[PDB]
């Protein structure tokens, strides 16, 4: 039960500030340093620096001196990363990770995705995809015209998890599109109902779509 | 700053086969090297620290060795779960990551089970129309999808997307979506999804007519 | 978990984040493990005294010998012991070197009760008690690895200082527990407790003239600590010495701390010089205290003069160590300046060199705890006087103070 759990995704315009947090639990917080790691989309892990949890003293990699701040709240047993004057190149997922010295970065947070963009936030249109068949049927869900990521999608509230392929979102004209498929036995549908649950937190939308013949 | 070159940057290897990744430091890092496994969308996981000491719970099929500037990491009896990007990291003076190694697993060639889907009427109110095509559980990753409207080819308006390799059966799936205006779509009659894979010289064809 | 692969004490950030905490913990377990090894080292200084009282018929020369031999094996095992920590690691070696001490502690708990136990057996057990005397070398080397070069002083000071206090703790405990096996068994529970506590709590990291000066000062502290009780029973058989005989080693131990501080205050060579004067002067006044032919002796004086020889042997130990420390700092300064290097490099190498040399200086030094009581052995067995031996000490402390003049000052 050692865990680092980080705050959730954020969208910001260029010029603004973000502050991501990282709550450590299951161990004495001040005995271990905290590292921060940047991963820009389709790039390798990049080390930003660490913060000494006895000092509160920060150490920054060359590329991260200026608009970056590691801070600490020992009593909350958590760490923070503050980014001022956000540029588009700051779009990335950000990890915190325990330990500078013995077993370096031996526990990671789940990561926190930051998008820097002037694009407007728009809710997704969710379309059910019904067949126009062997012993099995594949149904679909098309999730169009939303910004930013993430959207999350389940089938029958996650009770249908096998046979599922959710495809990574693709950006076009500042709008993402994404889709999912489920194949089930021809005996089970439309006999039992199959429904597509889409959430888009950035627009506080939750839309359910039953697939109909 | 201490630099780290990682080789190779990507590779494809057989089930039960042996992987070897090498890492070169720009200077002596005195055994302070770690190796990470990064399955996609998940948090990275530490496998090895101090060149060769396995983190607890990490299977014996993993190992590392090296000194001075030269280090290597090995997976011996490759299983489908081992699919990931792997990273060396120097924690001597400051910390530096290697560039990564995206590991693909190899499996028996597999043809995409293909399925086509006409625009939902809920979408037709908007004035756009999307014909979606799923190509599921194929191997290898390379595949072309051709869109045919009433015999003729369509290139504009196609949008493609691929899963990461499946960590259970080692297949890929892709999704092709052709987007037209409601007017465009309402003019024509047959919509064709042609899949061309290494599995056969003749394409898998799925289609429908609006009637 | 027990093995530490990234150890950077000279790096302040590391020290703050984890070094200090880990080093601190290793010190705190190191200390009890060390004083216990001293307790075991000087056993016979409270056991050979009680051997006749349980029906053993041994010469005084045979009772001083048993008190003398642990420092022969101790001295011979100090050089090897200092190489053991880099090989097996602090935690593995502390546990082992502390654990195996149960063998000799239990053994003589039995042998002392069976009144038909040969002299050859007691020789072995005393020689196995000398193993504990080598623990100092390993303990001290271990600590030197955990602390940065300019924290090293205090930690080494704490480790050896409180370790040396082990003699004085045994002298006080062995009589009280005797209400014999008890003197040699009351430490089996403590040795075990602390072998376990090391094993689970400690960590494994991945000039001949100065031998003579340390020999004269420390070898004397251990030499007196061994034979004093046994001497204050052939000279005053009426008085039960084992309710006073602890106070000697106790006072001597505290005199180490003063020795170093006083030494840096007005000269390591000066305090050493003046101290050998007090070591010869006090060696002389002991003639006047003895019960001689016809003339009645005095205990109070004899005791108070030994209580002044323990003080003067204590100071001298902390005074010779600051001397050595200062000599090495100067040599490392000169070499590095000539190499054109850093004041920091010099500081580090002066600490490294004083620590690497210790396993050899303290081996030569420990030979004194054999001579002094074996001197009282051969003197009181050739004649009926301690004078014969005590005359050699006086001659020796003069020979030393001329040697401190000849080379320093
Ligand atoms: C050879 O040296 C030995 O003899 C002198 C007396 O001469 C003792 O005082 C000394 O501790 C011991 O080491």
């Amino acid at each position: 039960q050692i865990q680092l759990v980080q705050s959730g995704p954020g969208l910001k315009k260029p010029g603004q500030t973000v502050k991501i947090s990282c709550k450590a639990s299951g161990y004495s917080f001040t005995d271990y340093g905290m590292n921060w790691v940047k991963q820009a989309p389709g790039k390798g892990l990049e080390w930003m620096g660490w913060i000494n949890t006895s000092n509160g003293y920060t150490t920054y990699g060359a590329a991260f001196k200026g608009r970056f701040s590691f801070s600490v709240d020992n009593s909350a047993s958590t760490a923070y990363l503050q980014l001022s004057n956000l540029k588009t190149a700051d779009t990335a997922v950000y990890f915190c990770a325990r330990s500078w010295y013995n077993r370096a970065m031996d526990y990671w947070g789940q990561g926190t995705s930051v998008t820097v963009s002037s694009a407007k936030t728009t809710a997704p249109s969710v379309y059910p995809l019904a067949p126009v068949t062997g012993s099995s049927v594949t149904l679909g869900c098309l999730v169009k015209g939303y910004f930013p990521e993430p959207v999350t999608l389940t089938w029958n509230s996650g009770s249908l998890s096998s046979g599922v392929h959710t495809f990574p979102a693709v950006l076009q004209s500042d709008l993402y599109t994404l889709s999912s498929s489920v194949t089930v036995t021809s005996s089970t549908w439309p006999s039992q109902s199959i429904t597509c649950n889409v959430a888009h937190p950035a627009s506080s939308t939750k839309v359910d779509k039953k697939i109909e013949p | 700053d201490i630099l780290m070159t990682q080789s190779p940057s990507s590779l494809s290897v057989s089930v039960g086969s042996s992987v070897t990744i090498t890492c070169q430091a720009s200077q002596n890092i005195t055994n302070y090297i770690v190796w990470y496994q990064q399955k996609p969308g998940q948090a990275p996981k530490l496998l090895i620290y101090y060149t060769s000491t396995l983190e607890s719970g990490i299977p014996s099929r993993f190992s590392g060795s090296g000194s001075g500037r030269d280090y290597s990491f090995t997976i011996s009896n490759l299983q489908p779960e081992d699919v990931a990007t792997y990273y060396c990291l120097q924690y001597n003076s400051l910390l530096t990551f290697g560039g990564g190694t995206k590991l693909e697993i190899k499996r028996a060639d597999a043809a995409p089970t293909v399925s086509i889907f006409p625009p939902s009427s809920e979408q037709l109110t908007s004035g756009g129309a999307s014909v979606v095509c799923f190509l599921n559980n194929f191997y290898p990753k390379n595949i072309n999808v051709k869109w045919k409207i009433d015999g003729s080819e369509r290139q504009n308006g196609v949008l493609n997307s691929w899963t990461d390799q499946d960590s259970k059966d080692s297949t890929y799936s892709m999704s092709s979506t052709l987007t037209l205006t409601k007017d465009e779509y309402e003019r024509h009659n047959s919509y064709t999804c042609e899949a061309t894979h290494k599995t056969s010289t003749s394409p898998i064809v799925k289609s429908f007519n609006r009637n | 978990g027990a093995v530490i692969t990234d150890w950077r004490p000279e790096d302040p950030a590391f020290w703050q984040q984890r070094g200090q905490r880990i080093a601190s913990r290793n010190l705190w377990i190191s200390v009890p493990c060390l004083l216990l090894a001293f307790c075991v080292w000087m056993l016979f200084s409270a056991v050979a005294v009680n051997l006749p009282k349980v029906g053993f018929n041994f010469t005084t020369d045979q009772l001083f010998m048993l008190t003398a031999l642990p420092s022969v094996s101790g001295a011979l095992l100090r050089v090897p012991y200092s190489f053991m920590v880099p090989i097996f690691g602090g935690r593995r070696w502390t546990a082992f070197s502390t654990g195996i001490l149960i063998i000799p502690c239990v053994w003589l708990g039995f042998a002392v009760q069976d009144t038909s136990t040969p002299y050859s057996v007691f020789i072995i057990i005393s020689l196995l008690c000398g193993f504990a005397g080598a623990n100092f070398a390993s303990s001290m080397a271990n600590i030197s690895f955990f602390f940065p070069k300019q924290k090293q002083g205090g930690a080494l000071g704490l480790n050896g200082g409180l370790g040396n206090m082990g003699v004085s703790v045994m002298q006080l405990v062995a009589p009280l527990v005797v209400s014999l096996a008890n003197a040699s068994w009351i430490w089996v529970p403590f040795l075990a407790i602390f072998t376990i506590a090391a094993w689970f709590g400690m960590n494994d990291l991945a000039l001949w003239i100065m031998s003579l000066l340390y020999l004269a000062t420390f070898g004397s502290f251990i030499g007196f600590s061994a034979g004093f009780a046994m001497l204050s029973k052939t000279q005053f058989p009426d008085v039960q010495i084992l309710q006073y005989a602890f106070f000697g080693p106790f006072i001597g131990a505290l005199a180490r701390s003063a020795g170093g501080a006083l030494s840096d205050r007005l000269g390591g060579t000066r305090v050493t010089l003046v101290n050998f004067i007090l070591m010869a002067i006090f060696s002389g006044l002991l003639f006047l205290t003895l019960p001689t032919d016809g003339q009645g002796g005095s205990f109070m004086a004899f005791f108070a003069v030994f209580l002044a020889l323990f003080l003067t042997a204590g100071l001298g130990s902390g005074s010779t160590f600051q001397m050595i420390s200062v000599i090495f700092r100067k040599l490392t300064m000169d070499r590095v300046k000539a190499e054109g290097g850093s004041d920091e490099r010099a500081m580090r190498e002066a600490a490294t060199d004083t620590a690497a040399a210790l396993g050899f200086i303290s081996a030569i030094g420990a030979i004194g705890g054999f001579f002094i009581p074996k001197a009282f052995g051969s003197s009181l067995a050739l004649t009926g006087s301690p004078v014969g031996a005590m005359k050699v000490f006086l001659i020796f402390y003069i020979a030393c103070v001329v040697i401190t003049w000849a080379v320093y000052g």
